């Protein structure tokens, strides 16, 4: 006959929800993720190839990419608590022109000194874009862009934003299957599945409508969309060769510090060395365009003989119609309307530096959740600074047309970052091992 | 040899030979600074030593603690799976193979548990 | 049949069969808030592992880990009962049985402990 | 009798008599305020469950669950130490004796978990 | 043949690093401390001592002083938080001389009532060390000395700072060694060693230069350094003989409350009852030369036929100059110039009350942690105050000479309150115990 036995340690998993724990190298500045506070990074991470498993993947239905969310918001929550909080800097500000290169005012107004019966009276340089006035008929008086949702909290200096690499490690009893399927397109059943215990080195950057510093595809493009054909739902793109962008912060500001109150202190812009020079950034047309192209015949497969056309962005909000980054504390806001300005037929063929100049704004005040309120004021950051990124992927959204028409429009797509860490996890699902396993036998011999 | 977790797509009859890789990873700055990285770490680790106990205690109450494989007194039920004796073992692997008996796994704690004190009842406790 | 803590009433000879459904439920929204009753929450999933642990190493020490009943080679003592073999078994319940010991736990932990050190000690190590 | 890490100047055969005192130290206000000594013992206590559990996985898998001494199918090899069968038994302490192994823990570990596992799959699962 | 075997429970350990838990006298006012939150200390700490067992000690290299320090510090900053700050505090005074004597100062000053449109004005004494003026020129207009640096947190009046013993115990599977060599200078191999899973009694009680109600020396003087010879190495020595000192506060304040806001108030002196008394401490001089020609003669067994001689600290900061301590909620700030004059010979011998008069500075605003804010104003005390105390130990600093003349000046040491705690745990050291014991003997019979 058959007796029932129980078998420990059996290889087997399900998808279930579970947290996860830091790890990253750590070693000196602390970083806005902190880094150094989690589990020093392994040597070299276990990673074992499982032969003859398939395994189903969903990047979309993913709890790695919603975790990872609220890890980063809380651990961002966490890094503006012990700083100072810009409370007493909503006075009305007195700006003027400085001494296009009307985006910098020269600003005065008034500020409680350490001396809480004294007061102290400053000057500083704000954007346009973060300065606000009280009405549109006095002018010369301004206020801050979030004042009357939430004050802001100035950034400790003590840290930086670098995109410091983090693993995701998984707690003992779960593990990470990785996806190592050439061309995989994040949906659907995977046909070279491999496991680990920690995913790689994930840089927790801040971008929209373009992917800096991504991971490359494996050899051709891909288009990563639950459902292609809807018209509500975003698409993300992987590219294959890294584009380069050269952004500059030209403005040489002096960094001042002055004391709004006993044991604490503002920092600010004093004034700019030279002469202003707008912010700008550059990539290469010939590869830019040429990747265009592998993009648009690789989208020509799944819309058919139709032409693909790009358009900018719609409108609205900065954050969602302009490809923002932050680059080495400063954030930066640049206008894609050169990078998605072209046509591409069924014949048609891209066929020197060339370089394609995009205009760019900087703000201080940044919400970077789409909160109401809880800004952060990003400190100036001295000197003049260089950025240098690996685009990688982009975010695209249809236009919702008729769809009978020989074209349709595409515009670069947006979002609150969930879908640039499911561009990342995409190769990652989480499971859980079940060490019980149930299976009869032939005993009791 | 495979690694940790690298016999999943073999079969049941070879699977089970490096189930010790399995076994002992199910547990694998000393100041904690309870941040958002110390809590979900913590937590990590409460539910480790919860998921390891939980699943210990009932090789504890079956009688088979500290083994990895052992035979009991409850017989196999042809109504969870109809499939002949060794056609599992030589070509189905454990992936398929869980979800066959995925609606019965209460059942079988039961029976196992109940039979289990049953036979330590009758030998143990002499008068 | 009766469900957890349902035979206390019954006679120390028949409360010993549904013993497995007390030993099972010794262990038994996933991000934590740890707030009021997060930190309880941990607090006492905590103490019940502690408690689980102690009343476990016990076991594990004494040479009976994961099973429910064992005999050692301690013999009684009439000091701590005069009572018979058998009119506890077949008349008095364990509530009425624990404090009538209860102040000769330590010492019968004691040389349980000792005996079976001892018994381990003389069986392995031949030389 | 010697109390709690009495017995560690005496050699290694007349030091393995005592171990259930240290075999039972390894686990031994109700409210928890999580203030800086209530962080700092609700680490520790997690942490002693870690190494409890961490410690008791291995003779877990090893097949001497809760048991303080066993043997095993695992050879001695000359290249860990060269030293006789009784010259440590009788004149070397463990202090002296865990330095001269430490290297080889690892080695050790693995192959005894490879025949453990070896011995229970010839073992068991006859068909 | 032979078989391997694996023992549990076996009794070897490894020097490792681990948290560490209080235990107390469970007994009321809580203390700064927070000694009711931990674990209640145990009847009886049962300690065994070790047979045939020689271990190695490092009170230099030793984790437990670092932990303890750190421990301390997050219970002060614990302590410290649900008190009310002294943020309205930092409005300018003027003070004027109270009615040497001139060491106190009338101050007179605006403050902020619990009505949030009005003000209030009141009067307090305050120290002149506290007390620091805008310019050099004005005159009679003053700031606290902590206000351009952080805003100061009043000490919660229901804690006391009675400096109650702790007991570190270890965590299981941990443990304490204990070293009960007579006279061990605490580097080296110990011939006597003990083991407790909690330490003694350890009373945190924070002392600069001398070592106040300390363990005593079991037969001889003891000097404890890494290295001696090294002349930026600190030096710790401990004396057989209890060295008593009587230290008193003359001036009897009144205390009263003022509230600078809604629910909090301050306290502060009101006025003297009777008249200006300097306060200061006393001494027999004729135990204290004798320990310090004990110390000498033992001093002079490490440089040679050298002849000793003391010489008072050097001038900079107050808190390492002077001998600091507390009464009660009374901090001091004795002056060592009195004690640490003296030359002693080779054949040199000290051969009724002759007690020594120590002139003492009393400070409100200490930051006892040399730390660059976080400062803590400690509440006036009413009545006098007087605290006696037990001079167990003393540091040393020895002068960077170049060691070839006949003689050398030694300094009152002091610094970093680490040398406080490492002057009591060096007879302990913290080990990690392995029960996985591997050893082969002849089984399978
Ligand atoms: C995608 O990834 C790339 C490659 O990593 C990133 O490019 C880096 O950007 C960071 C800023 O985000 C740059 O780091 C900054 O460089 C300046 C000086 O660095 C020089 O010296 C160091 C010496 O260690 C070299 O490693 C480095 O290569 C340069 O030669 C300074 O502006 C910054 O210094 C900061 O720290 C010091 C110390 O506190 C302060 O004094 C400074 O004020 C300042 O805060 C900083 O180190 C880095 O150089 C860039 N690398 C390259 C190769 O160009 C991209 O930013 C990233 N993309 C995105 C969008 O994040
Ligand atoms: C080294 O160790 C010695 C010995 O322990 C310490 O000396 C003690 O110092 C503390 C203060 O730090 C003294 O305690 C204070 O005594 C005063 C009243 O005490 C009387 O009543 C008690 C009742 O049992 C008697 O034991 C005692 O002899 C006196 O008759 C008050 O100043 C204090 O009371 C405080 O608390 C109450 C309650 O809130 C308030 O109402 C008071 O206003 C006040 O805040 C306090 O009790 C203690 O008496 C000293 N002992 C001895 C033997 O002299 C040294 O301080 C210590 N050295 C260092 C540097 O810390
Ligand atoms: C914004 O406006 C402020 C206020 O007018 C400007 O700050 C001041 O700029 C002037 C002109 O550069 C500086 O004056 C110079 O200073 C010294 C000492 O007097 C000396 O080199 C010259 O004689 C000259 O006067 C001045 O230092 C500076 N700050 C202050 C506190 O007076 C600021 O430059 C303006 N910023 C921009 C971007 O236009
Ligand atoms: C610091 O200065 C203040 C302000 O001058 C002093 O407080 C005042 O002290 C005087 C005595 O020196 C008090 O006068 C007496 O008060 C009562 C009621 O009038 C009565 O006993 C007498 O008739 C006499 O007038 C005065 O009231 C008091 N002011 C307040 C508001 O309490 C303080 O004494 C000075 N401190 C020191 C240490 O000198
Ligand atoms: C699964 O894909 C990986 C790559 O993602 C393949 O690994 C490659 O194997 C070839 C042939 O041995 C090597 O030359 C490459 O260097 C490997 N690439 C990497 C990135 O490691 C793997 O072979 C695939 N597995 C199967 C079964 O097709
Ligand atoms: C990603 O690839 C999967 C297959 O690997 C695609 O899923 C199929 O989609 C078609 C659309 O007509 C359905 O008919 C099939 O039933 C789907 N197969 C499975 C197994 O689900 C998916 O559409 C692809 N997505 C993109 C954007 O290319
Ligand atoms: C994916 O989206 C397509 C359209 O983009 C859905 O197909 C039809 O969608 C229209 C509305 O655009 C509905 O009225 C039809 O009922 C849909 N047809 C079917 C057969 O569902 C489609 O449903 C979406 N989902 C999937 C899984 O393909
Ligand atoms: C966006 O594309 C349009 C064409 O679709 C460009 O417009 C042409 O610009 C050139 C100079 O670059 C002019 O000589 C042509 O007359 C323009 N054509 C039309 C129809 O207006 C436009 O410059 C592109 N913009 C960017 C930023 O690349
Ligand atoms: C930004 O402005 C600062 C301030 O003038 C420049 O720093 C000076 O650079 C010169 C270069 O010759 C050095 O000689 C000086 O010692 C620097 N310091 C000062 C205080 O003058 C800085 O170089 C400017 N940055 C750029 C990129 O031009
Ligand atoms: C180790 O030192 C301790 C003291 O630190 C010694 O204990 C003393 O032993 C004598 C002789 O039996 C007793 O009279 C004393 O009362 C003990 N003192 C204490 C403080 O307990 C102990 O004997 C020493 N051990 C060795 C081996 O020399
Ligand atoms: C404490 O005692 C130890 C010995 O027990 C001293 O260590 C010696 O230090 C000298 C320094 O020149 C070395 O040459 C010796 O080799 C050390 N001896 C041993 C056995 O390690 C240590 O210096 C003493 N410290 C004090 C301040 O007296
Ligand atoms: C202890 O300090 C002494 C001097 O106080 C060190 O001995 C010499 O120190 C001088 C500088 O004062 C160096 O130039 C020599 O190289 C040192 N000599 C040696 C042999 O090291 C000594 O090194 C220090 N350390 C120890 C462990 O004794
Ligand atoms: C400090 O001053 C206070 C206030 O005067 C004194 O307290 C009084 O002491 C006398 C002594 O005869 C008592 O009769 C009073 O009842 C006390 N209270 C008041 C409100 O007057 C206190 O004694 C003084 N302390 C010292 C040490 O002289
Ligand atoms: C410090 O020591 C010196 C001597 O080294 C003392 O100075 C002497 O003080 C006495 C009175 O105490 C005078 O009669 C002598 O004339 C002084 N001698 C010299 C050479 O000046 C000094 O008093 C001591 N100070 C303390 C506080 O004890
Ligand atoms: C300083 O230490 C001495 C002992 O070295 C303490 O004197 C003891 O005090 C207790 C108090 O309960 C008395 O019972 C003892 O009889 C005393 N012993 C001796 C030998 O006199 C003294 O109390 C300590 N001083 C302080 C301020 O704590
Ligand atoms: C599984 O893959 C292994 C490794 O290549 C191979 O030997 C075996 O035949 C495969 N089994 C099946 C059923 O495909
Ligand atoms: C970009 O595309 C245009 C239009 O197809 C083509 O003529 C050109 O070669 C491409 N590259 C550059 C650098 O303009
Ligand atoms: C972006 O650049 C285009 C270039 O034609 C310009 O027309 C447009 O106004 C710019 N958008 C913004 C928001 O400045
Ligand atoms: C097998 O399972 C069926 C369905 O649950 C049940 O009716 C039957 O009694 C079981 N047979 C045995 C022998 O346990
Ligand atoms: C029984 O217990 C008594 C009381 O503690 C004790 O004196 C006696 O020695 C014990 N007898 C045996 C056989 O252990
Ligand atoms: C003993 O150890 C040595 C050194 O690691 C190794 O080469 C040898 O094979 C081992 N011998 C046995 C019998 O395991
Ligand atoms: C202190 O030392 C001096 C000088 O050596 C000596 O004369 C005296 O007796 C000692 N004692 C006192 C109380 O002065
Ligand atoms: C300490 O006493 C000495 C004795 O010479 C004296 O010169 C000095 O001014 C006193 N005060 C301080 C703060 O050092
Ligand atoms: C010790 O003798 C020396 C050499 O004569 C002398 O200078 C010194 O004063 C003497 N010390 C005394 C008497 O304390």
């Amino acid at each position: 006959n058959l007796w029932v036995t129980v078998y420990y340690g059996v290889p087997v998993w399900r998808d279930a929800e579970t947290t996860l724990f830091c790890a990253s190298d750590a070693k000196e500045k602390h970083n806005v993720w902190a880094t150094h506070a989690c589990v020093p990074t392994d040597p070299n991470p276990q990673e074992i190839h499982l032969d003859n498993v398939t395994e189903k993947f969903n990047m979309w239905k993913n709890n790695m990419v919603e975790q990872m969310h609220t890890d980063i918001i809380s651990l961002w929550d966490q890094s503006l608590k012990p700083c100072v909080k810009l409370t007493p800097l909503c006075v009305t500000l007195h700006c003027t022109n400085v001494t296009d290169r009307e985006e910098l005012k020269n600003c005065s107004f008034n500020m409680t000194t350490e001396l809480r019966d004294k007061r102290q009276k400053v000057y500083s340089l704000f954007y346009r874009l973060d300065i606000v006035p009280i009405n549109e008929n006095q002018g010369s008086e301004y206020r801050l862009i979030n004042c009357n949702t939430s004050a802001c909290t100035q950034a400790c200096p003590k840290v930086s934003f670098e995109p410091i690499p983090i693993h995701y490690c998984a707690p003992a009893g779960f593990a990470i299957l990785k996806c190592k399927d050439e061309g995989f397109n994040g949906t659907g059943l995977c046909k070279n599945v491999s496991t680990v215990q920690c995913t790689h080195g994930i840089k927790p950057v801040v971008s929209t409508q373009l992917l800096l510093n991504g991971s490359l595809a494996e050899k051709n493009i891909t288009i990563r969309s639950e459902n292609i054909t809807n018209n509500a739902k975003i698409i993300i793109v992987q590219l294959v060769q890294p584009v380069t962008i050269k952004c500059i912060r030209p403005n040489n500001y002096t960094r001042k510090s002055i004391r709004i109150g006993p044991g604490q202190a503002f920092y600010a812009m004093g004034d700019i060395i030279g002469d202003i020079r707008q912010a700008h950034c550059n990539v290469s047309r010939s590869r830019w365009n040429k990747t265009l192209q592998e993009v648009a015949e690789k989208l020509r497969t799944y819309f058919g003989n139709k032409t693909i056309i790009f358009a900018n962005s719609s409108g609205g909000d900065l954050e969602i119609t302009t490809h923002s980054f932050n680059c080495g504390g400063e954030f930066f806001y640049c206008n894609t309307s050169g990078l998605f300005n072209s046509t591409w037929y069924v014949n048609s063929t891209w066929n020197s530096n060339d370089t394609i100049t995009l205009p760019c704004r900087i703000k201080q005040i940044i919400n970077m959740w789409q909160r109401a309120g809880q800004c952060m004021y990003a400190p100036p950051i001295p000197g003049v600074i260089k950025c240098e990124s690996n685009i990688t992927g982009l975010l695209l959204t249809r236009d919702g047309g008729k769809d009978n028409n020989v074209n349709e429009t595409f515009r670069p797509g947006g979002g609150d970052m969930r879908d640039n860490w499911r561009s990342e996890l995409y190769k990652y699902k989480v499971v859980e091992i079940e060490p019980l396993g149930v299976a009869p036998t032939r005993c009791k011999r | 040899r495979r690694g940790f977790l690298g016999a999943a797509g073999s079969t049941m009859g070879a699977a089970s030979i490096t189930l010790t890789v399995q076994a002992r990873q199910l547990l694998s700055q000393h100041l904690l600074k309870l941040g958002v990285w110390g809590i979900k770490q913590l937590q990590a680790r409460v539910l480790a030593v919860e998921r390891y106990l939980r699943d210990q205690q009932l090789l504890g109450i079956w009688g088979c603690s500290g083994k990895l494989i052992c035979c009991t007194n409850v017989p196999w039920n042809s109504s969870w799976s109809n499939k002949s004796l060794d056609e599992i073992w030589n070509n189905m692997t454990w992936l398929q193979w869980d979800k066959e008996i995925g609606n019965y796994t209460q059942l079988i704690y039961r029976l196992i548990e109940e039979s289990q004190n049953q036979q330590e009842k009758n030998e143990k406790e002499l008068l």
